């Protein structure tokens, strides 16, 4: 009982254990943008309970949008914001 | 003058060590691989005025 | 499960496998080339950094002195390409 | 006075009908070169240059591939004399790359993580309506 | 036994999807994302002698014949390569698929046949002498793992439809459906006897299915747990021991899983991989294991 | 000798600081366990 | 050529506007010097013709 | 001496609410805000509307005082250092005057680099005896209002010409007639007259 939460954890340098991973670039950045866009992603922890597959985030919106990523065609398509357009490049001081 | 230019040519031809095959370095290919150099096409006088202002 | 769920699972495996093994993601893929820039870009950069007295460009004062060690090489590449009296 | 041209041969056939507007785009570029930076940030002051360069290149692109109003001879004259960008035209003929602002905004060497700019992300995939100005370019969503 | 136990092997450059022991057990072929095939020794100092190019894609599945003569490679540029075990030449390249070839398998002891499955929904049969597909089975969905029986009469196929399907070559009809996996099947392996077939699936359950003329009709023989599948969605492969006594399965939590086939007990949980594991394989004579993972390295465990 | 040669190279790198000026993109991955678990922290996870 | 207290000229206006003042360029005989006359005073003369040089 | 150690020593309210982080490593980027010797600066973005936080102090100056390199709070509890030393003893006595500080830093750097590289070299034995009042006001869930972009100083003069595009907050700064406003770096780090604490 003579150790704390930090002192009982299997740590490597003062704040935890840090080991080199070799995750595929695409899948990593996929789950990264999945969390950064909606608020959920799959769990990259390698044991955590050693049963199947849990989502880690705002898990309530995960089942609402079926667990989609950014690279996939979305469910919702509504309320687009309206912008000007002058794609001709022929009128000077009117092109954008 | 002709004698001295002959002297310079003979000192070139004497002390010719062969090219000494190294590993090629390519400094400007290493500069433009970075995110700090861009490339363009300019008149030579514009670049000379640039180089003089930069040295100043 | 249902045909809808299995078709959605097919879509969200085909899109994944398409975007994960693209031609631009193979191992020895040298990515695209740095291209030419418009010649007005370096002109306005040189012109705004006038004599480096503005307070707005005080973070690039350190880089110009750093570039001082490569001025002889820039001089060499400059004078190497002098334009040849039959050229305007 | 002129663009002083570097060919010394006479310009090709359809030149005189695209010359007022090319000289008008060129006048707009000489205005943007001399705009004094005051309330125009350190990256914001180079945003007109990439925009007008896009505009001149899109003008010759629209006349040769869409409207078909320029021959090969006139088209390649305008590329040699510096009115269009041969490399930006070459990207606009690719499939997804068709409103591309800059060649910088697809250059992966210019970024920290070896990636494009968020300029190039499809606006549906940001999902929120966040407003974006690319730092290179000033662009708001090419793609 | 050879050298000292471990014998870590490097030289690869990207992920390593597949690896196979030679039918005599004296050399090794490894392959992955590197668009390269490496032929290395199992004995001596385990050093490279042959590098085999000839792809524009990721070399998904690797196999052998039963002789150790013909090397079959399934790649991610819709083609399959057929090579000789020695001398290293492109002997037969076969192009019939419209999408990515996930797996291949050679029919053994019969006339030369290869069956492949691809992401377009197709399971195709291939005679090496004909330069053409022999039979084509549109399932409807993406197919990940494909193998034969010993009789060269059935195609045992795993896809993403949570259902192992067995095709008869003579009737050309859907003979068997095997239910019991809750997520996509990523790897199949038929035993040395032909009695049992081992399956990985994304639902993290490793299943043994008996393929026999006479069936109990509910073929849920043996169930293994502990195998982890994750967000990386890798194609995970399984392998039988030469005597059918040990079972290996790749895992995405960097642990080499080897079960005992009779007690359903985890024999070995060998560590030593930084990245997730793709294929674990047994030496055909001796208890030596090549394990291949996404950390670009190979491991030779000596039991 | 293998330990010494590395320190030698790190010393000698000053003698030519810029000859073929350097190159850097081995973008790598590392798995990290926060040792803080009690989850409200990753979002509910044990590693990152 | 310029004075010591004279700041260097801007390239933009002062030389983009001005015509470049014809170079030296000996007049070549159109009959006697015919296979040379088209390209002789160019920068890199026969660069864009694949028959006489390779590429760029 | 330089610092140069991989992968910084961070808490969980600064490392972000996303389990997938992309950080950059600059070898000898800044100088330490305390030690004044150059160290390896790591720059990451926690979430979506965050600020791109970076490490402020050395690995060594966090090993001395068991803190995170950017919030300067205890790795275990998440509290200021004056609170933790109040609920402990104060026997470190790091020097504040110049030559003494660099001398103490040199000697403690030799001490740490003549050891394992895992323990808070002096704070360990006293870090065994714990669970004073600090545990009854330890923060339970992360305060993600720390990772938050500063007040737009052009919006304070009512002249923010970026408007909706500016990534800095358009909301009130704190009244400077407040004890909770001054907060020097070294005052937060040595445990001396910290108003939060
Ligand atoms: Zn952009
Ligand atoms: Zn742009
Ligand atoms: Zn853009
Ligand atoms: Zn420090
Ligand atoms: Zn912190
Ligand atoms: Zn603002």
């Amino acid at each position: 009982p003579f150790r704390t939460q930090q002192m009982a954890a299997p740590r490597n340098m003062l704040s935890g254990y840090a080991e080199p991973a070799h995750i595929n670039d695409f899948m990593f950045e996929q789950q990264r943008r999945t969390f950064a866009t909606y608020g959920y992603a799959l769990d990259p922890s390698l044991d955590n309970h050693q049963v199947s597959a849990k989502y880690i985030g705002s898990v309530e919106e995960a089942e609402k949008n079926q667990g989609l990523t950014v690279f996939e065609t979305g469910q919702k398509k509504t309320e687009k914001r309206k912008k000007f357009k002058e794609n001709d490049a022929s009128n000077i001081d009117g092109f954008l | 003058s002709y004698q001295k230019l002959l002297k310079y040519y003979v000192l070139n031809a004497l002390k010719h060590r062969p090219p000494k095959a190294q590993k090629k370095r390519y400094l400007f290919r290493s500069f433009k691989a970075t995110k700090f150099f861009q490339s363009t096409k300019l008149d030579w006088v514009e670049v000379g005025l640039q180089v003089c202002r930069q040295g100043y | 499960m249902s045909e809808e769920k299995l078709q959605e699972k097919a879509r969200k495996w085909q899109q994944l496998q398409a975007k994960r093994y693209a031609e631009k993601r193979k191992f020895g893929f040298v990515d695209a080339q740095k291209e030419d820039m418009p010649p007005e870009h370096v002109r306005k950069i040189i012109r705004d950094h006038g004599d480096m007295t503005n307070r707005k460009f005080r973070h690039d004062k350190r880089v110009y002195l750093g570039a001082l060690k490569y001025m002889p090489h820039a001089v060499l590449k400059l004078l190497e390409n002098m334009p040849m009296p039959w050229e305007q | 006075m002129p663009k002083v041209k570097r060919s010394r041969k006479a310009p090709p056939d359809g030149w005189e009908l695209i010359e007022p507007t090319l000289d008008e785009l060129d006048q707009k570029m000489r205005e943007a070169e001399t705009e004094p930076h005051e309330g125009k940030r350190k990256v914001e002051s180079l945003w007109p240059i990439f925009r007008i360069h896009h505009q001149k290149t899109r003008y010759i692109f629209d006349l040769f591939y869409k409207r078909k109003a320029i021959s090969r001879e006139l088209y390649e004259y305008c590329i040699k004399e510096g009115y269009a960008d041969k490399n930006l035209i070459a990207k606009w003929k690719k499939q997804g790359y068709e409103n591309l602002c800059c060649l910088r905004c697809i250059q992966t060497r210019d970024t920290n993580f070896g990636t494009n700019c968020i300029c190039r992300v499809p606006k549906s995939k940001l999902e929120v309506g966040r407003i974006i100005e690319c730092t290179h370019c000033g662009c708001r969503g090419c793609s | 036994s050879l050298q000292a136990p471990i014998m870590l092997l490097s030289g690869h450059e990207g992920e390593v999807y597949c690896c196979k022991f030679h039918p005599n057990g004296s050399t090794l072929a490894s392959a992955g994302f590197d668009r390269l095939i490496l032929l290395w020794n199992v004995y001596g100092d385990c050093d490279n002698y042959a590098t085999l190019k000839g792809h524009s894609g990721a070399v998904m599945e690797l196999h052998y014949n039963t002789d150790g003569s013909m090397l079959f490679s399934a790649s991610t540029d819709k083609t399959v390569a057929v090579w000789d075990s020695e001398t290293g030449e492109r002997v037969k390249r076969l192009k019939g698929h419209t999408s990515f070839v996930n797996s291949c398998y050679p029919a053994r002891r019969g006339p030369q046949l290869v069956c492949t499955g691809s992401d377009d929904g197709t399971v195709k049969l291939w005679d090496i002498r004909k330069k053409a597909a022999i039979q084509t089975f549109q399932n409807t969905y993406q197919v990940l793992a494909v193998t034969f029986n010993d009789t060269s009469d059935q195609i045992i196929s795993g896809g993403i439809d949570n259902d192992i399907k067995v095709w008869d070559l003579r009737q050309n009809k859907l003979t068997y459906t095997m239910r019991g996996h809750a997520d996509s099947v990523t790897g199949l392996s038929l035993s040395s006897e032909g009695s049992y077939l081992l399956s990985n699936a994304m639902d993290n359950t490793v299943r043994v299915w008996d393929v026999r003329p006479f069936a109990p009709k509910e073929r849920c023989v043996k169930i293994f747990q502990g195998n982890v599948h994750n967000f990386e969605k890798n194609l995970l492969r399984c392998s039988w021991s030469p005597d059918g006594s040990k079972i290996a399965a790749g895992s995405a939590d960097r642990f080499v899983y080897v079960w005992d086939t009779t007690s359903r007990r985890i024999l070995y949980k060998l560590p030593g991989h930084a990245g997730s594991i793709n294929e674990v394989a047994f030496h055909p004579d001796e208890p030596i294991i090549i394990s291949a993972s996404s950390d670009k390295r190979l491991y030779m465990g000596e039991i | 000798r293998v330990a010494l040669e590395k320190s030698v190279s790190q010393k000698v790198a000053a003698a030519m600081p810029v000859r073929a000026a350097d190159k850097l993109a081995p973008a790598q991955y590392i798995r990290y366990t926060p040792s803080q678990q009690g989850v409200a922290f990753n979002s509910g996870a044990k590693q990152r | 050529p310029f004075d010591d207290e004279e700041p260097p000229l801007d390239y933009a206006d002062n030389i983009l506007d001005v015509e470049p003042l014809e170079a030296i360029q000996l007049e070549l005989d159109p009959e006697e010097d015919a296979p040379v006359l088209d390209w002789f005073y160019d920068h890199q003369p026969l660069r864009d013709s694949r028959k006489y040089v390779n590429g760029s | 001496n330089w610092e140069d150690a991989d992968f910084p020593i961070l808490c969980q309210t600064c490392l972000g609410e996303n389990p997938y982080i992309r950080m950059t490593k600059e070898k000898y980027g800044k100088e330490c805000k305390i030690c004044a010797r150059p160290f390896t600066v790591f720059r990451w973005c926690p979430g979506v509307r965050m600020r791109f936080k970076k490490t402020e102090v050395c690995q060594t100056c966090s090993k001395l005082k068991n803190v995170c390199q950017t919030c300067l709070l205890d790795l275990e509890y998440g509290l200021p250092i004056q609170v933790r030393d109040a609920g402990l003893s104060f026997k470190d006595d790091m020097p504040k005057s110049d030559v003494n500080k660099e001398y103490y830093t040199q000697n403690m750097e030799r001490e740490i680099s003549n050891s394992d590289g895992t323990r808070p070299v002096g704070m360990l034995g006293k870090a065994t005896s714990t669970s004073d009042m600090l545990l009854k006001l330890a923060r339970t869930t992360p305060y993600y209002k720390r990772n938050r972009p500063h007040i737009c100083s052009f919006w304070v003069k009512g002249e923010c010409k970026r408007g909706e595009e500016c990534p800095y907050r358009h909301e009130k700064p704190t009244d400077p007639d407040d004890p909770l406003a001054d907060q020097n770096i070294k005052d937060r780090y040595y445990g001396i007259n910290d108003p939060v604490a």
